[PDB]
């Protein structure tokens, strides 16, 4: 299925300071107490990324360029945001790549996707046993030869709950490089009402697919008498990979603590 | 020993004094083999024995991952004119583990085969299939004219003879775009310095040796930098912790003492490693606990001999090394062992009195010759 | 060298092959230990002075 | 105010006067 | 483009100076069945003195 | 090496044959510094005295 949404106001792009975020582990090699110079294709620090918000009035589900990698983060309260679109022509000409996080694991599947204008997920309320269950993928209209399909490790994350400034921040990076697409992860907490939160984290690699497919582009995929919607406030950035050296910092757990960009000043 | 000092100075008569002599060195007690309890075989019957391959410029390329390889099938038989490796020898290939494997499957004629190498160049490794300077993988190939030849002639087998630039490594273009080889632009289907970008080989039973159709399959698969997922036919032996030990962790192959870390490797890691960036702890591939590593005791080993005019008796020093070892070399009599700073002494009495000192022997202690 | 490792060029090529790459390690270990003793007896100068 | 060192076949070998022996002197 | 070449035994030997060539109109003519190089590359020679 | 100077290698030798005769350049030129610094560092001691 798919729908023209239409309910939305137009304001210009918007930009903000990534104090010392996008660094993941590149390799999976344990190390512990020691100082290791590393170049790879990581976020710069203190660099422009560009900002995006579903508001009450706001929902950016826009196609968007996909150079030498990206990395996303999100700011989220109440799980609206569930998904990702990579490819080329994302029309069934050829092959695209299609990423969900639901309530239980994360789903990874690539076809001769037609995917919709303006794609979306549904949730049913209050069905019977009183509980929010995601129900509906209203994304592509179809998919003529499903080639890659994986399946992460399942997790409990839950589909209800209300608060008044947002509180998870979820940070990827996804990476399209030699017919690997490689996906990097990390969790954590916030206190922030709008805007990139200040901190330092690295992110832990979660799977690496050979998937050979193109992607130059993608799209992201929100949750929602037939069209117009109540969007619940979700906001996430998009930043793009650049090659550059870090001095990382392992303490005595083995753990990313501090980086210094060689590059920076 | 003194037999060692006299060969070591070049000399039959040896001034009183402490010579070094080669090294001690630890031994390994046993082997230790370990790779994943992985069962099904790759699909070599399905890469080197399929009914058809692909004509030379859509080269066909298949995956091979998360099976174990049998390479004394393929380089034994008597069917393959040439099974030739450009970064590991064919005898290796059992002995050794892949990280990932690709097959490129394709036919071309035996007069052309010998651009299909790295660094080669000419219209089928310009415009079909380019190997890099520093290929590593095998090149495999076979007469197979009579699967693939007629009398007057198969031309279903198609090479590139034009192309506007040469292409890269690995690269694989179908397209039948017309090329135009004048200056003077051209419409339609052909005209005049305007071609149809490839040409059918003349595949007849007829043809001189050479000249024949041969299939080649070409294994470009990549080693030792990446998680493994083909690999050799070897069985994982039983796994040992205290003792000096050859061990083999999906091929990190190395000498020492195994015991149990406390290093706390996270969910996708594997292998540990020190300040020096080299491997200090491993995860057992099959049973998921980790291992700190230690290579064996060794070090010098000092010979301490009073003058030849003096004395045959002489004392050993074997610096670095904890006494525990000495018996674990099964001198081994003893009666005489004692541990100094610098290693384990042998051959000499331990004496309380504090004496002058005669023939240095290091941290704090002296050895003489005395009733 | 393919490897800095003396048994990965052992683990992968025979007695023609591995001796070449292996000649690489031992004129370059060659050379980082006379570099080293160089270095160390230019040092054990200034430690005699 | 090492263990990679002596695992690579380099070997650091002690002084005849301890540092209590040097102490000594003094 | 000449008329005629002469028999081998007294094969011609014209002299070429003070002056700009254009290598490009040879090598990607399709009427050349030998373009074969062996000091040079055929791509070096526009790029060339 | 067939020419000291590294653009006549790369120029001239294609990328598997220049990678030879680069490497001897490099290692040759890398015992001549060598050469340079460690009679720097002998003349150093001489200076310093």
């Amino acid at each position: 299925q798919c729908v023209n949404f239409t309910t939305r106001t137009q304001l210009p792009p918007a930009y903000t300071n990534s104090f010392t975020r996008g660094v993941y582990y590149p390799d999976k090699v344990f190390r512990s107490s020691v100082l290791h110079s590393t170049q790879d294709l990581f976020l710069p620090f203190f660099s422009n990324v560009t900002w995006f918000h579903a508001i009450h009035k706001r929902f950016a589900n826009p196609v968007l360029p996909f150079n030498d990698g990206v990395y996303f983060a999100s700011t989220e309260k109440s799980n609206i945001i569930r998904g990702w679109i990579f490819g080329t022509t994302l029309d069934s000409k050829t092959q695209s790549l299609l990423i969900v996080n639901n309530a239980t694991n994360v789903v990874i599947k690539v076809c001769e996707f037609q995917f919709c204008n303006d794609p979306f997920l549904g949730v049913y309320y209050h069905k019977n046993n009183k509980s929010w269950m995601e129900s509906e993928f209203r994304v592509y209209s179809s998919a003529n030869n499903c080639t890659f399909e994986y399946v992460s490790q399942p997790f409990l994350m839950d589909l209800e709950g209300k608060q008044g400034n947002f509180k998870n921040l979820r940070e990827f990076v996804f990476k399209n490089i030699d017919g690997y697409f490689k996906i990097y992860s990390k969790h954590t907490p916030i206190n922030l009402v709008r805007g990139l939160p200040q901190g330092f984290s690295a992110l832990e690699p979660l799977v690496d697919l050979p998937i050979g497919i193109n992607i130059t582009r993608f799209q992201t995929l929100h949750i929602s008498s037939s069209s117009g919607w109540t969007a619940g406030a979700a906001a996430y950035y998009v930043g793009y990979l650049q090659p550059r050296t870090f001095l990382l910092k392992y303490n005595e757990n083995g753990t990313i603590t501090d980086a210094v960009d060689c590059a920076l000043d | 020993p003194l037999s060692e000092t006299k060969c070591t100075l070049k000399s039959f008569t040896v001034e009183k004094g402490i010579y070094q002599t080669s090294n001690f060195r630890v031994q390994p007690t046993e082997s230790i083999v370990r790779f994943p309890n992985i069962t099904n075989l790759c699909p070599f019957g399905e890469v080197f024995n399929a009914t058809r391959f692909a004509s030379v410029y859509a080269w066909n390329r298949k995956r091979i991952s998360n099976c174990v390889a049998d390479y004394s099938v393929l380089y034994n038989s008597a069917s393959f004119s040439t099974f030739k490796c450009y970064g590991v020898s064919p005898t290796k290939l059992n002995d050794l583990c892949f990280t990932n494997v690709y097959a490129d499957s394709f036919v071309i004629r035996g007069d052309e085969v010998r651009q299909i190498a790295p660094g080669q160049t000419g219209n089928i490794a310009d415009y079909n299939y380019k190997l890099p300077d520093d290929f590593t993988g095998c090149v495999i190939a076979w007469n197979s004219n009579n699967l693939d030849s007629k009398v007057g002639g198969n031309y279903n087998y198609l090479y590139r003879l034009f192309r506007k630039s040469n292409l890269k490594p690995f690269e694989r273009d179908i397209s039948t775009e017309i090329y135009q080889a004048g200056s003077t632009p051209c419409n339609g289907v052909k005209g005049f310095n305007c071609y149809f970008p490839l040409q059918s080989y003349g595949f007849q039973p007829t043809y001189g040796v050479g000249y024949q159709p041969y299939r080649v399959v070409v294994l470009s698969f990549e080693l030792l930098h990446a998680p493994a997922t083909v690999c050799g036919p070897k069985k994982s032996t039983n796994l040992v912790k205290n003792k000096c030990v050859n061990f083999n962790f999906n091929g990190l192959t190395g000498t020492g003492v195994l015991t149990e870390s406390n290093k706390k490797f996270l969910p996708f890691q594997q292998f540990g490693r020190d300040i020096a960036d080299t491997t200090d702890a491993v995860r057992d591939p099959q049973t998921l606990e980790i291992l700190d590593i230690t290579p064996c005791s060794f070090g010098g080993v000092s010979v301490i001999t009073p003058g030849t005019n003096t004395s045959n008796q002489v004392a050993v020093l074997y610096q670095g090394v904890n006494c525990t070892e000495v018996p674990v070399a099964i001198y081994s009599t003893g009666s005489n062992v004692f541990q100094t700073r610098a290693g384990c002494l042998i051959g000499a009495e331990h004496v309380n009195n504090s004496y002058e000192c005669d023939i240095p022997i290091g941290a704090g202690i002296c050895a003489s010759y005395q009733t | 060298a393919i490897s800095s490792v003396l048994n990965d060029i052992l683990s992968r090529l025979d007695p023609p092959e591995a001796e070449v790459q292996i000649d690489r390690l031992i004129t370059g270990r060659l050379q980082s230990l006379q570099t080293y003793v160089t270095q160390q007896l230019i040092r054990a100068a200034e430690i005699r002075a | 105010t090492i263990c990679a060192q002596k695992f690579n076949g380099l070997t650091v070998l002690p002084p005849l006067l301890t540092d209590e022996m040097i102490a000594q002197y003094t």
